[PDB]
């Protein structure tokens, strides 16, 4: 019997800062126990200061990104070159996904950018289009390895202030872009160690009011 | 399928097929609607050119769309059946989906929408019918009376008439109907409706039909004798 | 006979040009756009005194931020309004935002030339579409059955249009207040109407960023009519 | 999931949890399981996240179109039936929904309809829906009265979700409270279960089984 | 293209009349006269065949009177072929109703259905209308004995006595003169034949130029019987009533 | 005369009058100019207003990053045709990862317009288009007529009084074709070309519309104070 | 689960000298539960009799369908349909549902009004005609009925003798079937008189 | 849903229907009315698959109400039952059949007789003096077979119905939360508010 | 949904400094039966692209006809069909990738794994993979089927990342490809000795080599291997 789905591995991570947002993902592409590519870009600049990644079955992932990029193009044509805001992009992606409710895009989608007040924004989707704005979200293979670490080190969960013994929580102080990138790199280094589908390279797209910047880092290739 | 554009604009900006449909309404028997303080009355002319008629079974001029709304008309009789059927289906569909009977305004807006659709659809001619739609909204005691016409425009009326010699009975209603004080009772409202038809009808015998609609689905059609008593009392006051 | 989509020797569609003649027979509608809001006003024109004039609905809400006035064969406007409302709501569903006034107008105008041998003839009604959005502020559009729409600072359509437009030419400036616009619509409606203008045979409405689209009460309009009479008697 | 809604003297109380799970994996603790259909209408979310989000957002569009067309607020009966008729068309296809449609109109008063992806539509005074529905029912049934103050009613809804959050593994995170009156609903905050549990335990004297 | 040759069968005249309906009625006015008379104890249907021949096989011939079901019959005036199309549709409608509700179709409901079909051809489709007028004679347990007529416009009305086809003006005046409410079937039989005998364009009214039928509760106890008269039976009733 | 009732009828001299009447609608339209060098292609359009309260009708439509057109005649017909071009440009990119050649875009417009001239019920398009673009073979300028005829040119003009601009471009041919690597001078030549078609009115800030595409220049439209530089 | 044995029931037909007989039980059930003891399975259209066993909804539907068709037949033909012609109509009507069939076992019985010849016929659920000279059986106790008929039957029985034979064939067959019984009816059919007899039988 | 009972006495038809609605593990409601008035003298109770039951009942209701308005006449119980049967017989060969069983209790004003019809989801119709759907008959038919006489009063019918419900409450595993009882006679339809 | 009947095994490929190399054997297998011994599975498109195909042969022949039709269609009304508007490797791939994903979405796939090797207009090396699921990816080395497991490890020792491409000559690259084909012949039970090899260079163009054979094979050591453990004779 023909199975229309497959699993290309990979892992992605979105983190929303105070006036910035990052969307990171490893560059390894796999099937079963083989490596297809050590550098296959997974996070894309879609225009209008929005970055996107659809992780899971790469064929569906490419199809979705392609249709969203197209939707941005036609949004400009139909509405006098108006900038597609991140919240509007998010709702649009819900309808793209739910359109195939009974034959779903087998992906975990994350977009990142800035909201209309200039604050960092990350949105997260399930395969059939349910979505929610978030401060922090990992997706894909090693998501279960990364999320708990981010609960602890980004939101200071289960951390309290010394001397008070559980009475006073550790205050939720804002993180700089340099601080977030450190946590992203450590998240992927750790995920590479313990997850066989994670490795080769890490590509991070950083979004600010100035635009979209890229950073690349080597990961272990075993 | 037959797709021919029958309703089209002319150089002077008129749609003749819609306007000729109004001429069919002008030919139809006279219909009148009058709303009192707590009721609406629908009066209808029956042309006495047809005797040997069986009045038990002959299609009556006033039709119940639901238990709380009624529809009368002037124009082509066969055309009116199609609008009445559609209206009755929509009334039940509304109850099924909204769990509430139609308002009189809603039912009018639907029937008017059907009439309009037949003025810019290919292969069809407009309805040669104008309607008077009357009743009471659910759990409401305010009387409602609306009119529609072949073009699809509709509006609310304190009192209105349609059909042949409607110009004359509208003349009567415009001088006899006071808005500050409408017919306070059923009697007064029926009397004013019969009076208005007597300006046009001929004999007050089997030529006048009267239907009274009251709040909370209270609809009744008056008999020949009951109407005949109004006809008698009107002329005895007139002999003075 | 001849095709419904036929060109004249001058390069105009016969049916579109004839529908424009039907609009000239319609009741007057006027719109004025200011930096404080857009005002929409219409002549009701009841055919008889027994017709309850508040049932005449020639000003209509499309969304909270978009209103619409009509002139011509007003029954034809109902499907246009239904499409406009659906387009406005559908866009909000797809994009979690308000739709631009121009985009709404363009969507309505896409229906216009969908006639042939689709509907059997063009619409016999013109629309004044007024609204507000964050990008282009307060806007007024004139949607025709040709499929063309122009943006206007002020516009009149219907039987008294060319007389009203000439009056709007002189009166409009870029610093008009909302109150000044209201009186101006009332003034020009009173000029071109056959019957004497009052709160029962004329209707006002406006669209502001704060309160959205509002049809004025007869009591509210009656005061503005009284305010108009006094200021015209003031010189 | 644990969602509840109940009618009382002050209108309707709506209370929901915040947890979403994929198997044993906790996918989210910050899910908005109440949908703001308009200022007057609320919908609760149980079953498939997407199905509930998509079609109740859609429901708000249909309600807006109704009141644009009819110049009048849509009834809770009519609003709930649009959704139930819609999901009935999809019956068999595999939609997964258990929802309460909550509102307050002049003609109806405070009204709650349970709507279901098998096509069930039920009017009622108290409904609980989700994996932890049984736990919440216990607290409600023993403490529910008609003559509850808005303050006490809000607490009961909060306390019932907490009961379920404690015992049901697929319920937890936080509690979102809403109060529905005739002029519209009113949000009453997000309450972390991690802080709410220790607070209620200390103040109420309950959960003596747990050490603190 | 094709528009050039389109007669436009479904349009109003400037006076608000349907051209084709009016012209179809003109066609029907040349058809053989059909008469229906309703009595307290039954209904009579009488109709004149159009200028026949001696070589026509009358006993197997049917051009006027048709059976729709056991309770309802029709008299035809107009194009016979057009009538048979509608008659077969009406027979099916009656059976559809019987299958659905397990009760015989009420007369009016059948009449309304056929009349709605006629109406459709005057409003949409671009086809010519049916050049047929019916007299419906039927019985049901709600209204009892009923007479209706329908014409190409799709308009229908109820009658105590009625005529369609040729010389209806003269026929209707004669019926209006001699008809009374307490009349019986045997009296109605005589009235129908006397009216045809005076309005006929033929020199004399004979059995070979007539079709005749009665619907009677003259069926053994509470039930209704349709009787399509045979040529010899029409000959006998002509002698009985004193016309031949 | 007797042969102008529909598009499906030749006249006795082999003419199609409905197509010719559609061509007449373009002549009533406002003037627009197109011209190109070897590096850039420029559109210049005179926008028309209804009155002093009204806006000036937009004349230029973007089809892709590398292609767009200007219109003269029925604006809704330009919207239909430009929408079709947008889809075709888009199909090429999505399916073949290929920017649509300007010449192939002209062929597609020709074939779409042709179907409306040979069938009953329909009507010809009532608009003329000037398509500019930059593809793998450099800068291009096309002229579309609703008869179906599409023509590749160095420069041209359509609309009312377009003959004046067309003669100017015919004189200037050897000069403006050489304006390589200088967008401002190529636009100047276009603004000077469209000026030969003006009477009574002159080019104001909300009257003038300009579009340009080139080697390292995406199709961009200039309106308002962005064209004051060229007035 | 098996549609032909949800409701239960039987029909049997026999030819005699210048006569035919058709009989049936009166039971309708929902598997083990007895629901009705007045569910007659024999119908008639003019002088042609039709028995139908199997799924009860299809029994009712087919009766209504053949009433429909024989009423139209009569209006057009101006005569009552004959057994031979009706048999072909049943066959045609069943076969049109070849790949979505009515779960029934029809049995036709009657006397041709012109020739006077007795006629019986049986069908499977999709139209195949079994035109036996002696007898036809159908239903959940068809095996039992075959056994009874094959031993009890003899040709050229007089109407009142045929009654006894067909009655004993039905009764004793039904009593060996859990889903048949709860009463019985026997039609004795002659050229211009038909007698209907309800039989007394055990009610378990 | 679960238990629906019907009994036709001398001058009326009595329908009894359970009040419970159960979704799996919980009893969501204990006051559910599993019936629809089709016409002033015709009542239909129903039980089967969730959603389908109410959808079917309201669809039938809408159709009968439409007929009533069109003809200004109430259809006989027999006619209504035949219409309902045909809809179910049509449904059973559909893409997704209505999984609904019904009882139709009506008073025929023409014949002055009460009438009870039992119809299952296949379109199997029978007229009965008393009837049931599901496992309800399994308990009640023995009591009804014993005690039923065709000339009972409405009060005697209610007493026999109480005995049936008591047996159900004793031997049935499921708690159906009592029954709503409705009477259909010459004066129309009314609910017995204490049972 | 179907099953592959007549099949082709590995297609292998790699980038080098001035272009790309691609190779595939000439066998059409029918299950375990080595049925057809003269099947060309490298199909050139113009002078700048070679499409290598593995999997179902009936579907391969269909794809071959699509590509042939693509060339015909591109020439229509195209004066620059043999110049600026010639088919690029990237155009050919994107077309195939679109078809593959559409067919899988209708649950009726073309049961193939495809590698499109070529050189673009600007001289850039093009090498990308697509299969029956519509899955696509690019790498300095690409291989299908058994080649993915055995050829890639060998080819990746020559070009391990992007920066190794300019350091790799055509002689070294071809040597590595030929060795990999030998290894596949040792170890793949559905392979043949005969194969085709294609080089697409930005300077010397398309070189298509037919009727190549695996040579320099080591078998002599087999003579010393006796039994499966304890046997000495
Ligand atoms: B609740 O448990 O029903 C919860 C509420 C949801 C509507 C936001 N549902 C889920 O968590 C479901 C799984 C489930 C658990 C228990 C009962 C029924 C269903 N999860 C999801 O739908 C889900 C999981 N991961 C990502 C997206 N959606
Ligand atoms: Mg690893
Ligand atoms: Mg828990
Ligand atoms: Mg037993």
């Amino acid at each position: 019997q023909f199975n229309p789905y497959g699993d290309n591995g990979g892992t992605i991570l979105g983190i929303a800062g105070e006036d910035f947002a990052v969307l990171a993902g490893d560059t390894r592409n796999i099937t079963d126990y083989s490596i297809n590519s050590r550098y296959e870009p997974k996070v894309f600049d879609c225009g209008d200061n929005i970055v996107m990644s659809a992780n899971g079955f790469a064929a569906d992932g490419d199809a979705l990104v392609k249709r969203f990029k197209n939707s941005v193009k036609w949004y400009h044509f139909d509405h006098n070159d108006k900038k597609l805001s991140i919240n509007s992009a998010a709702r649009n992606i819900q309808h793209l996904l739910y359109g195939k409710r009974f034959f779903p895009y087998y992906v975990h989608t994350i977009i990142a950018g800035l909201d209309e007040d200039g604050k960092g924004a990350v949105y997260s989707f399930d395969p059939v289009g349910s979505y929610e704005r978030e401060q922090c979200r990992a997706g894909g293979a090693a998501a279960s390895l990364i999320m708990p670490f981010l609960d602890n080190q980004v939101n200071f969960k289960n951390q309290y202030e010394p001397g008070t013994n559980g009475k006073v929580k550790k205050p939720l102080k804002y993180l700089s872009v340099e601080e977030v990138i450190k946590l992203v790199r450590d998240s992927f280094t750790s995920a590479t160690e313990r997850h066989i589908q994670v490795g080769d390279g890490l590509e991070i797209l950083i979004v600010t009011k100035d635009g979209v910047r890229k950073e690349f880092y080597e990961l272990k290739r075993d | 399928g037959y797709d021919r554009a029958l309703s089209i604009f002319s150089p002077d900006g008129h749609i003749f097929q819609v306007e000729y449909a109004l001429e069919a309404v002008k030919r139809g028997t006279c219909a009148v609607g009058v709303k009192g303080k707590n009721c609406v009355v629908l009066g209808c002319e029956r042309r006495s050119t047809l005797k040997l008629q069986d009045t038990r079974i002959t299609p009556s001029k006033v039709s119940k769309i639901d238990s709380h709304v009624v529809l009368s008309f002037s124009g082509l009789n066969a055309d009116s059946r199609i609008l009445i059927e559609k209206a009755r289906v929509e009334a039940q569909s509304h109850r099924l989906t909204l769990e509430d009977p139609v308002t009189v305004e809603y039912l009018t807006r639907y029937v008017a929408g059907v009439q309009q659709r037949y003025t810019q659809s290919g292969g069809v001619r407009p309805f040669g019918v104008s309607t008077l739609i009357a009743g009471f909204d659910p759990r409401d005691d305010e009387p409602k009376l609306y009119q529609t016409e072949p073009s699809g425009i509709y509006s609310s009326w304190s009192a209105q008439t349609i059909g042949r010699n409607s110009k004359t009975v509208r003349e009567f209603l415009e001088k006899n109907y006071d808005r500050k004080e409408p017919p306070a009772t059923v009697e007064e409202c029926v009397k004013l409706t019969v009076r208005s038809l007597l300006e046009v009808v001929q004999t007050g015998a089997k030529n006048i039909e009267i239907t009274v609609v009251k709040p909370d689905s209270d609809i009744v059609a008056l008999s020949s004798e009951e109407i005949n008593q109004y006809v008698t009392q009107i002329e005895q006051e007139k002999q003075e | 006979d001849r095709g419904v989509s036929t060109f004249s020797p001058e390069g105009r569609l016969f049916q579109v040009e004839y529908s424009l003649e039907a609009i000239k027979l319609g009741s007057t509608a006027i719109g004025i756009a200011t930096k404080e809001g857009v005002v929409l006003g219409v002549e009701k024109r009841a055919t008889s005194p027994l017709l309850e004039s508040d049932s005449i609905e020639k000003i209509v809400e499309i969304d909270r931020h978009i209103g619409c006035a009509m002139s011509g064969l007003t029954a034809d406007a109902r499907s246009m309004i239904e499409h406009a409302r659906t387009a406005a709501v559908t866009h909000n569903l797809y994009y979690d935002e308000d739709i631009n006034v121009e985009s709404l107008t363009q969507s309505v105008c896409d229906l216009a030339l969908r006639f042939g041998e689709l509907m059997s003839r063009p619409f016999g009604v013109a629309l004044l579409i007024a609204g507000h959005d964050a990008d282009d502020g307060y806007q007024l559009f004139h949607a025709e059955p040709s499929g063309t729409f122009y943006r206007y600072n002020a516009k009149a359509i219907g039987s008294g249009s060319e007389g009203a437009q000439a009056e709007l030419l002189n009166e409009w400036h870029s610093s008009l207040t909302l109150k000044e616009a209201e009186l101006l619509v009332l003034k020009i409606l009173k000029q071109v109407m056959e019957e004497k203008l009052d709160e029962n045979n004329a209707q006002l409405s406006c669209i502001t960023k704060q309160d959205g689209f509002k049809i004025y009460d007869n009591e509210k309009t009656a005061e503005l009519i009284k305010e108009l009479k006094e200021k015209e008697a003031a010189e | 999931t644990t969602t509840l809604a109940f009618r009382f003297q002050g209108g309707i109380i709506v209370a929901v949890d915040s947890r979403a799970t994929a198997g044993n994996w906790v996918a989210s603790q910050t899910v908005k399981k109440v949908i703001e259909i308009n200022p007057f209408l609320l919908g609760t979310m149980a079953g498939g996240t997407a199905d509930c989000q998509f079609w109740e957002t859609w429901l708000g569009s249909q309600c807006r179109l109704h009141e644009l067309r009819e110049k009048e607020r849509i009834s809770v009966a009519a609003a709930s039936k649009i959704l139930s008729n819609l999901v009935y068309q999809y019956k068999g296809a595999g939609l997964s929904m258990g929802t309460m449609i909550c509102g307050y109109t002049r003609k109806e008063g405070p009204t709650i309809y349970y709507v279901d992806s098998d096509g069930t539509r039920l009017k009622g005074d108290i409904f609980c829906v989700g994996s932890g529905q049984t736990f919440a029912y216990g607290v409600l049934d023993s403490n529910y009265k008609w003559d509850l103050s808005v303050e006490d009613a809000l607490y009961l809804g909060k306390r019932s979700i907490l009961a379920a959050a404690h015992r049901d593994a697929y319920s937890g995170g936080s509690v979102n409270l809403y109060h529905v009156t005739e002029d519209g609903w009113i949000y009453h905050g997000n309450h972390d279960v991690g802080e709410l549990f220790w607070k209620v335990k200390e103040e109420e004297g309950s959960f003596n089984n747990v050490i603190g | 293209g094709s528009r050039r040759y389109d007669s436009r069968t479904t349009i109003f005249s400037p006076e608000g009349r349907l051209y084709q309906v009016e012209y179809a009625l003109e066609s029907i006015s040349h058809a053989g006269t059909a008469i229906g008379i309703m009595a307290s104890d039954g209904i009579v249907l009488a109709a004149e065949r159009k200028v026949t021949s001696t070589l026509l096989e009358q006993d197997t011939s049917t051009e006027k009177l048709y059976k729709l079901n056991d309770k309802i019959a029709v008299a035809v005036a107009g194009l016979t072929a057009d009538a048979e199309i509608l008659i077969n549709t009406a027979r099916i409608h009656a059976q559809n109703y019987l299958k659905t509700y397990n009760e015989d179709i009420p007369v009016e409901i059948l009449v309304r259905r056929l009349s709605d079909i006629k109406q459709g051809y005057t409003q949409h489709g671009g086809l010519r209308p049916f050049g047929v007028s019916f007299i419906y004679a039927g019985y049901d347990d709600r209204y009892g004995y009923q007479l209706y007529t329908s014409n190409p416009s799709g308009n229908y009305t109820g009658w105590k006595a009625i005529s369609v086809g040729a010389n209806t003006s003269a026929a209707q005046t004669l019926l209006q003169m001699d008809y009374k409410d307490d009349m019986k079937v045997d009296d109605a039989i005589e009235l129908a034949l006397k009216t045809l005998s005076k309005t006929t364009d033929s020199s004399a009214l004979t059995y070979d130029r007539l079709e005749f039928a009665t619907i009677r509760k003259g069926a053994n106890d509470g039930e209704v019987y349709q009787k399509i008269f045979k040529p010899q039976e029409i000959k006998d009733i002509l002698v009985k009533t004193g016309i031949t | 005369n007797n042969y102008d009732g529909d598009t499906v009828t030749f006249s006795p001299t082999g003419r199609l009058f409905q197509v010719e009447y559609a061509l007449e609608a373009i002549k009533q339209g406002s003037v627009t100019v197109g011209l190109r060098s070897n590096t850039h292609a420029v559109l210049v359009a005179l926008k028309r207003n209804a009155d002093e309260l009204s806006s000036y009708q937009k004349k230029i439509i973007k089809c892709d990053e590398h292609m767009g057109l200007s219109l003269a005649g029925l604006a809704p017909d330009a919207r239909v045709l430009s929408n079709y071009l947008r889809q075709q440009c888009n199909y090429s990119s999505l399916v073949f990862n290929r920017k649509l050649a300007v010449e192939r875009a002209g062929h597609l417009l020709c074939d779409k317009a042709q179907k409306n001239t040979q069938s009953y019920g329909g009507r010809p398009y009532g608009v003329g288009l000037l398509i500019i673009g930059y593809d793998k073979s450099g800068a291009h300028l096309l002229e579309f007529q609703p008869s179906g005829n599409v023509t590749e040119l160095y420069g041209t003009a359509i609309g009312a009084r377009s003959q004046g601009a067309k003669t100017y471009l015919e004189r200037t041919l050897d000069t403006f074709i050489k304006i390589d690597g200088n967008p401002d001078e190529l636009i100047k030549a276009g603004v000077e070309a469209i000026s030969q078609s003006l009477r009574d009115e002159s080019l104001t800030v909300d009257n003038l519309s300009i579009a340009i595409v080139g080697k390292d220049t995406p199709f961009t439209i200039y309106d308002g104070e962005a064209v004051a530089k060229y007035i | 689960s098996d549609p032909s044995s949800i409701n239960g029931g039987i029909v049997v037909a026999m030819t005699g000298k210048d006569c035919v007989a058709i009989a049936c039980d009166l039971r309708l059930g929902s598997q083990s539960l007895g629901v009705s003891n007045k569910f007659e399975k024999i119908f008639h259209y003019g002088h042609v009799f039709l028995g139908i066993t199997g799924l009860a909804t299809d029994v009712t539907t087919l009766n209504e369908m053949f009433r429909y068709k024989t009423n139209l037949y009569k209006l057009k033909e101006e005569r009552a349909i004959e057994p031979e012609t009706f048999t072909q109509l049943v066959s045609s009507s069943l076969y049109e549902r070849r790949f979505g069939p009515y779960f029934v076992g029809p049995v036709v019985a009657g006397i041709n009004s012109k020739s006077g010849k007795p006629f019986i016929a049986g069908f499977d659920l999709i139209g195949c005609i079994d035109e036996a000279k002696d007898f036809i059986v159908s239903g959940t106790a068809s095996d039992q009925l075959f056994g009874m008929c094959e031993s009890l039957y003899e040709p050229n029985l007089e109407p009142e003798d045929l009654f006894e034979t067909i009655s004993q064939a039905l009764l004793n067959a039904a009593d060996r079937d859990a889903l048949s019984g709860w009463g019985a009816v026997v039609y004795i059919i002659k050229k211009d008189e038909v007698v209907k007899r309800y039989l007394k039988m055990r009610q378990d | 849903m679960d238990i629906i009972l019907g009994i036709r006495v001398q001058d009326s038809v009595i329908l009894a229907s359970s009040k419970a609605v159960t979704r799996g593990i919980s009893v969501l409601k204990d006051s559910d009315d599993k019936t629809r008035q089709l016409s002033p003298h015709t009542l239909m109770s129903f039980a089967g698959e969730a959603g389908d039951t109410v959808q079917f009942a309201e669809y039938i209701q809408a159709n009968i109400q439409l007929y009533s308005i069109r003809e200004d006449y109430e259809l006989s119980p027999q006619a209504v039952s035949s219409f309902v049967r045909q809809e179910l017989a049509k449904s059973i060969r559909s893409r997704r059949p209505y999984q609904v069983n019904v009882l139709i209790g009506g008073y025929d004003k023409k014949k002055n007789k009460p009438e009870l019809y039992q119809i299952d989801y296949l379109g199997t119709k029978v007229e009965l003096p008393y009837g049931a759907h599901g496992y309800s008959g399994f308990y009640t038919f023995s009591l009804l077979d014993h005690h039923y006489r065709p000339d009972m009063t409405t009060e005697e019918g209610l007493d026999l119905l109480k005995l049936c419900v008591q047996e159900l409450e004793k031997r049935m595993p499921m708690d159906f939360k009592g029954v709503i009882v409705k009477i259909v006679d010459k004066d129309g339809i009314r609910q017995v508010d204490d049972f | 949904t179907q099953q592959p009947i007549v099949t082709g095994t590995s297609v292998i490929s790699m980038k080098y400094d001035n272009g790309v190399i691609i190779a595939a054997d000439n066998l059409g297998s029918y299950g375990s039966l080595l049925r057809f011994n003269g099947v060309e599975r490298l199909i050139p498109v113009g002078d700048n692209t070679v499409v290598g195909i593995s999997g179902d042969i009936s579907d391969m022949q269909h794809i071959e006809r699509l590509l042939k039709d693509l060339v015909t269609e591109n020439a229509y009304d195209n004066p620059l069909a043999d110049a600026e508007e010639a088919l690029e490797p990237s155009y050919i791939f994107e077309y195939l990738a679109t078809v593959m994903y559409q067919r899988r979405s209708k649950m009726n796939p073309l049961w193939n794994a495809i590698i499109v090797a070529g050189v673009q207009s600007n001289g850039d090396q093009f090498l990308r993979y697509v299969n029956l699921l519509g899955v696509t990816y690019s790498s300095p080395t690409l291989a299908t089927g058994f080649g993915a497991h055995m050829a890639n490890p060998l080819l990746r020792k020559v070009v391990d990342r992007e920066s190794d491409i300019p350091k790799t000559t055509v002689q070294v690259a071809e040597e590595a490809i030929v060795n990999a084909m030998r290894v596949l012949y040792y170890r793949d039970a559905r392979s043949s000795r005969n194969f085709s090899l294609a080089i697409i260079d930005k300077n010397t163009g398309l070189t298509f080599k037919k009727n190549l054979q695996v040579e320099n094979m080591k078998w002599d050591f087999a003579k010393d291997i006796k039994g499966y453990g304890t046997q000495k004779i």
